[PDB]
Parts: C-alpha cells; structure tokens; sequence
C-alpha cells in the first residue's frame, strides 16, 4: 500500500 | 521546456532559501520540544544465531517530524508542494536502537522528502543485529525477542516519540524467510525516574517468530 | 589540435557544471525516464541457513537531460566525453529486497553525449532475499529481486528495461550454478489513495546447481 | 512562536560564539577524565583464538574552562547536545584490543553551562583473554587496560565512577552470567621517570549460563 | 536509572 | 634546504596552476605488468579464487612535464596518488570490492611520465578444480578501462611473463604459468579496437 | 594561575598555528630523512594452515627527525613538547611488503613533537601476513618473516634503521594461544646493479610455537 | 559484443 | 617498562 | 631486482 511504500509513504 | 526551465529555477530557488541563507535547526529544546513518529516495516528476520545470542533483521524505518524552519508558501516558489532532498543536507532524530551488537548497516539511499508545512519523512532501510535468545524457535510456541528504539541524547520533553499505531508492518514482510512472524508490535512506553520530572520515553518492538515449515 | 580539443573539453565541462547551479532532480513538470538493463555476471552463493543468494552483475542505467546538451560546434565538434559519476546526478536506483549494503566493483564514470543521454554502468555483488531450495533438482530455484527509486513515483522518474531478457552473453562460463532462464520486466501498481504510477523493475532468475 | 524563535536564535548564538571564536592538556593546564562502564553483553568467547566480545556503554566525562558560559547571556540556556566533532573529546584507548573498537551510538555530547562534558559511546569490543574455565562455577577472568594513547598522568588523570561496573542494564538472557565486574583505577611508575601512568582496568569474571 | 540511561545521565 | 624550496614550488606549479582525461584527439598509452606475490585462497564451494599483486601502472602527460633548470635539477619527485589523474583499469570479473595494501603514491619524472603501483588483493571468478591434481587448475581474469576504447586508452604490456620472481615460497599454491597478453577485439558496428590484459594462472597445491 | 592558563593555552596554539598554518614535501637525495622502526609485538592471533596467513597485533614505533619542527621553548613559554594528529604532519610511507589483508588500526593516530624537531608515532596494529604454520605443533616451532620498508623511497631518500634487532616481547598476552620462541627486527640492505643507492627492508622474523 | 562492453555499451 | 609504554616511550 | 622493486622500478 501507499504506506508501506517508501516513494509514496510521506503522503500518508 | 522553457516552462521546465523556470521549475527547476523554483525548486532551486526554495532550496537555496531553505539551506543556504539560514544555517541549519541545532535541535529540540525543552522551550520548543519536537514530536517524532516512529513506524517499522518489517522485511526478514535473516538470521537467529543460538551460539551468540544474537538476531538479524532487516526493516525500514518510517520517521517522520515537523519544523517550522522548513515551511513554505507554494503560492511563492512556483506551486511547489515538495522536494526531495539529501539527509546530510538536514537535521535527522538521533532515534537509536539500544541492544544492538553491530553497527547497523544502511539498504537503502539517505534521501528525505519536505512538504510545504515543513513536515518531513525519512525511511532509511537498514540491517540490525540485536540481543536475542532464539530459544525455541523450532516449536509450535516459538521465540520471543524485543528491541528498545530512543533518542541518544535528548528526554521527552526534548523529542517527544510516538507511533501511530502499535502494530508493525508486516505487508512487505518476505514469504520465504527461513522464520515466519507470529506477532509483531512497536509500543511507545514512558519512564520516570525519581530525580527529576521529564519523561523518558522508548518504542519497544517485540517480534515473535519461528521457524517456518 | 590537442591542447585546444584539451582546452575546448575543459571549456565544455566548465560550462555544464560550473556555469550552472545544481540540478534538483525530476519532478512532476519535469519528469525524466530511466532505462536499466542487467547484465548477469555470477550467482556467487546461494545460503539456504540464511535465504540469503549473492549475485554479480552489471547494472547499465540511461537517462536523458536538457541540462546536458550542447551544440558540438561551439565546442570544437566535442560529441561525447567521460566523467566522474560525482560531477552529474544520478538516480537512486536500489534494490528493495537486499540483505547486506551493495558492494561497488567499478570505477564511477559515466559517459555524457551531446543530446544530453548519460549511460552509467555500475559493477556490483548485492545479497538479496531468496529461499534457494531445489537448486539440486532439474526444475532448479527461482528467486526475484525488484529494483525501483527510493523517493520518486512513476510521474516522476519513469523506468523501462533494455529489453525483458537479462543479458547472460557475460555469464560465468564455469559457475556453480547454471542459468535456466533470467528476466527483467517492468511492473505497474497503482495506490487507492493517488494517480500515479509505481514502476518497478523485476529481475528473476531461475537457476540450477551446476553438473 | 516568536519566543521559540528567541530560544533557537539563542541556542544557535550560544554555540556560534564558543567554537568558532582548545589544543589539548598540557603539564601546565591538566585535565581530569571520568571513567564509568555499563555492561550489557558478553556476545562472544572464542577459545580457538583467545579473543573475547563485549557490548557497553562507555561514560566519559570531563570539564573545559573554555565552554563555560552565564546562562544570563544566553536566554538561561543551562545545558545543550552537539555533534562530538565540534568539540575536543579524550584519546581513552583500549590497550589489548584485537579488532579496531565499532562504534553502536550516534557521536553526540551534552554540554553544561559550567564547562562539564559528558560523553557516551556505546560500543563493540574484541580483546584478549582466554575463556578456559568458563564452564566451571569459578567461571573465566579477563581483564582490558584502558588509558590515554599519548598523555601522562600529569596532562590526563584518570578516574572511575566508583570501582564497580553498572550491570543494571546487562542483558538478561546473555549465553554468560556476570560474577562480578569492576574498573579501577590504577598509577603506574617506570624505574626511569618520575611521572605516573594512569590506567583504569575493567576486570570481568563470568561463566557459561546454567 | 537516571545514571544508566544516556538522555539523563549528564545530570548524575 | 636547496631541494626542499624547488620542490614545493614545483608541486604547487604543476597541480594549482584540471586534466580531463584522454580523448580520440589527446590519446594515451597505459602499460600494465603484474607482480604476482600469492595466491591466498581457492573455495570450490563459490568458484572464488584471491590473488595478491603489486599491478604496475605506466603512462606520460605533457601537461606533467617540467624543466630541471627551472627547479634546480630536479628530475624527479614522488606524490600522493590523489594529486593527479590516475587510469580506470579494471578486473572484468571481480566478485569483491579489490583491497589495496599499499601506499597510494605515484612517481613521476620530468619528462611527465607516471609510474603508479597498488599493491591489492583480488576476489575474482575461478572454478579451482584439478588444484589437487599434477595438471593443476586453470584461471583467468581480465583487466581493461571501464569507460575508454583503445582509441583513448591504448593498453599494452611490455612482457607477457608475470613477475614471478617476489612469489611467496610457501603459498598454498605454487605456480606452474602466469601470463599477461594484451587481446584487441573488434565489434561490427564499430571502428574503435577494444583491448583487454588477460591474467592466465595455472596453478596447483604444494607437494 | 587561570591567566597563567589562558597564556600557556596561547602559546601552544600560536606554537601550533606557526609550525603549520605559517609554513613538508617528504625526502629527496639532497635533503635525506633517517627513519628508526621498532616493534612491540602483543599477540599471535590466528594462525590459519588452510590459506598460510597469520594474524599479528603490535606496536609500530616510528621516529624521525625535521628541521621544519624545531623551536626555541623560550619564545613559546617553555614548551619542549606536544602532541598532535598524525594528519597534520608528514609521515613516512613505510609499509609491509607481505600482508595480505589492509591493516587494521586498533589505536588513535597521534604523534608526539619534540622541540629539536624529533617526532614520534606509534600506531596498534592488526596484520595478516603471508606464514605458512608448519610445525606450530611441534617444539621446534614454526618460523615466519615479514619484511618492512619504504614504498617509493630508496635509502638515499629515507634511510631506515632500528635501535636493537630484538623485538620488544615485554608486552606479549601472556595467555595467547601462542608463545614465542625469538623475535628480531633487522636492517637488510641490497643493491641492484643498475643502480648506486640502496634499498633497505627491516625485516621482522618470529619464531613460535603452540602454548602448551 | 558492443552493448555487454561498459567501454562501448553507450553507443547503441 | 618505558619504552614499551606509548604515552611515555617518546622520551628513549 | 630493480623492476619488481616499488621503490627502484619508476627507473625501468
Ligand atoms: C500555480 O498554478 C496555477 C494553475 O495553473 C497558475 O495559474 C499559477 O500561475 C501558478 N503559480 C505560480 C506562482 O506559478
């Protein structure tokens, strides 16, 4: 998921 | 390409604000205290050495905190929202595991990306080695280790810590490790100690494991 | 004809780096494609303690940028020239399943052309996740490795593969392992929270003890 | 926000002002260094090479006139953390080690507005000593000589926070039991010269966990 | 304790 | 003191008042020679085989030459390897980061040539099997540029015999031959030549 | 006594600053350096038979001499002596010629000034060198040698020599798993002859048996 | 051939 | 003795 | 002699 993803996580 | 020229101008623009024309944030005090939150993903327990009594784990490590010092208005740089940047050219948390046997070693590249409310995220993935007695790993019941996370330097008035939730991530965790997780938790516990006010504050992560069959 | 092509390179590279503040890598108004290709060296050790394989490769990475261009005739007709990967960006490539830091084997020098294309080509022993169980068997082991960036979604760094197939032209003649089949391929995941893409690069090697 | 504002510009001034506006002790300007250990593990006893394995935290501590300040002039700042490479820190050497020392702690010390440095890396030790015995009821002993490299006791005197090691946070489930534990400080005279040496000796006694 | 744990021991 | 003075103002000459490396236009000459001191380990479980050497490295730049006149007969001078640019070659087939065992220092005289000699130690790719046999084992590795063709970089040796005579006497392993032959391949889509050194040891255990 | 302090703290500063900041390219045939090695041999660490390597701690006592280095104490407010970081000054390039691994350095890297000019540096040590350890079982022992030396430098450049060629054993773990039967350190010169100036080597022999 | 050869590979 | 001693053996 | 010495062989 999103939150797991290191590219994408700061956006949780 | 022209109008990508003058983005990268911003970008470049805000950085420069940013780094060059203020030397960098010495830290938390306990006149402005900072709040940093701790998330694990767990990807393999590589290693459980019973002769030593020690265990390997690789994981990555969600920080996450806020400065004032790193907000800005997107309105003023070009609608820029974010930016990702060098973990050197930035203050980082201390935030230290306090049983390891080794120095960690770092998986990944040291890059941090900065949100326009001067909110930054940072996940180093690395390779632990920890104090841990893997009996009973080969059993039904299996092992049970645990490993406390902190600052080096600084009390919970300094950094406050946190998780945002007590449960690690196991998602990504590999499905053919040599180990399977029963559980995994990272729960954030406070001390205090009789001289003196300030709380101290850890996050313990305790994994419970066995060999997989 | 020589300490003037000398004078007109050093005069080149001033000017793409000196003349010029730092590029702040891609964004989404300005995206930049990577391409990456593997060249399959030697499966050094499968550790079936550990599930842990070492694999040397080459890993070749091409990428394209504006910043880089020049026109050969300001430049006594220079088309090309080599530098130190420190001097340039570079993309932040890494594998996602690694156990141990990967391990540099070759100089780090790209090669620049005129267009703008650098091709940087990284030699390197990594240690990744893999259970190597039936490498003793005819149908052998199969194990995965996915590559992508550390920080950059698909509408900012796009990734491609110099083809599907891993170059094996390279491999180890004399290996303990044999190679069944190896493939590289560009995979695709999107996120309910957001638009874009996230690309990754699957590398997978099916592979046998070596009779 | 405008006095956490103030409270960072006076941090950031304070700091300014006492490094980039100290060479060592010398026989004429001498400084005291304070020893303390906090065990956690015995990780490793190799009997094939005589090489033993120890995790703990090293305590130093010391007093430097040149980072004193009145908190009056600085916002009543009393206290602040820096990077060690800001500051001098002691040339405290393991002298029968076999691996250079690994170090598990970030390299930050707590300054106080009195001059007083205290200093803590945690680290991973290997040192000689042969384990036989180690599975008996008298268990093993070994012993590391730590010092200063190139001070005698006239530009560096040592001392221990009290001869007994901290075993408070020694791991409960180590594969060896700690008999006992201390550090104490010990002066050294050679036949040819009048300064003391000054040594403080960790000295462990241990056995295989029953 | 206070004296054992690096974040409070400089007051010891 | 007369020396002392030349030399720094030598040193300060030649390197702070940058070299970009060769070029199809500005070419270069770069000889190789092995001295081989041992051969340490051979696993047969990875096809891992460390080698020790000191690698001799000679090249000539204009731009590093000076007159003995103008320095007080100086004709030569020693510096750190750091100060001046040094050639990319390359062991093709490594399996581990190459250690180095010796000082990084460079000798260079005034004609500007450079001689460069990293003593390493060397992982590289070689099933050892037969060691144990009259025969021997076989193994080869390839040295080469990272980044130029023979068009840049010419690559040569001046022997193709390793220099033995520094062997350890009681290796593991002694030496039955040890080769350095410069090889030129050509490619179809493309003029340049591409020159390799391969390194060729047979090998077997002492008796 | 604190003002005497600050002047003291002053004059090795200055003294400092002068001999670095306000003025080394190492050895040439006109201007030639006398090196004296000495070694402190701690401990046989391993011996290992499969790859013929051994495994060394020691003490390397460098010492050398440099008119650049000298002052008059009286014009620096008596100091005879200081120490400083090996990295801010020149240091020989004096290296074994047999290991096998890099070296592993076990202690700071600090040298010890004198005001004649005299330095010296004594960094720990872990070498792996090439040994073969036959007869490490038995009461004659095994034999092995390790030669050191310049790496660039011909004795008309920097002349090597030792005190004694006796290694110093007064420090040796008295546990190891090995004991030492002898020790020396000897100053061995040869010429090629092309070639006027010599090359000279200090080679380390030690001779050693298995503990009983 | 050229495209394995880190000396040529950024021709083709 | 002395000479063994890093922190003294400067002064033989 | 001289060419496999570090110290003699820049004469070669
Ligand atoms: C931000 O984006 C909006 C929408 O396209 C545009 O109108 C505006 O000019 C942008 N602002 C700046 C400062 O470039």
């Amino acid at each position: 998921g999103c939150c797991s993803d290191p590219r994408c996580a700061w956006r949780c | 390409d022209d109008d990508k020229l003058h983005s990268q101008a911003n970008l470049m623009r805000l950085k420069s604000d940013l780094f060059n024309r203020s030397p960098m944030y010495p830290g938390p005090t306990k006149d402005d205290p900072l709040t940093v939150t701790l998330g694990f993903t767990l990807q393999d327990i590589v290693k459980a050495d019973s002769s030593t009594n020690e265990v390997d784990l690789v994981y990555y490590e969600q920080q996450r905190w806020k400065l004032n010092s790193l907000m800005w208005d997107p309105n003023e740089y070009g609608n820029i929202t974010d930016f990702r940047t060098s973990a050197a050219d930035i203050w980082t948390p201390d935030i230290t595991a306090y049983s390891s046997t080794r120095p960690v070693q770092v998986l990944s590249p040291q890059i941090a990306v900065v949100t326009h409310d001067g909110s930054v995220m940072f996940i180093p993935a690395q390779r632990l080695s920890f104090m841990c007695d893997p009996t009973g790993v080969d059993s039904e019941e299996g092992a049970t280790c645990a490993v406390k996370f902190g600052s080096w330097v600084y009390s919970g008035f300094e950094i406050d810590l946190k998780t945002d939730t007590d449960q690690v991530d196991l998602s990504s965790y590999y499905a053919s490790s040599k180990y399977e997780i029963l559980s995994a938790t990272q729960t954030r516990q406070v001390q205090h100690y009789s001289c003196c006010p300030e709380p101290y504050i850890d996050v313990n992560l305790v994994v419970k494991f066995r060999e997989r069959r």
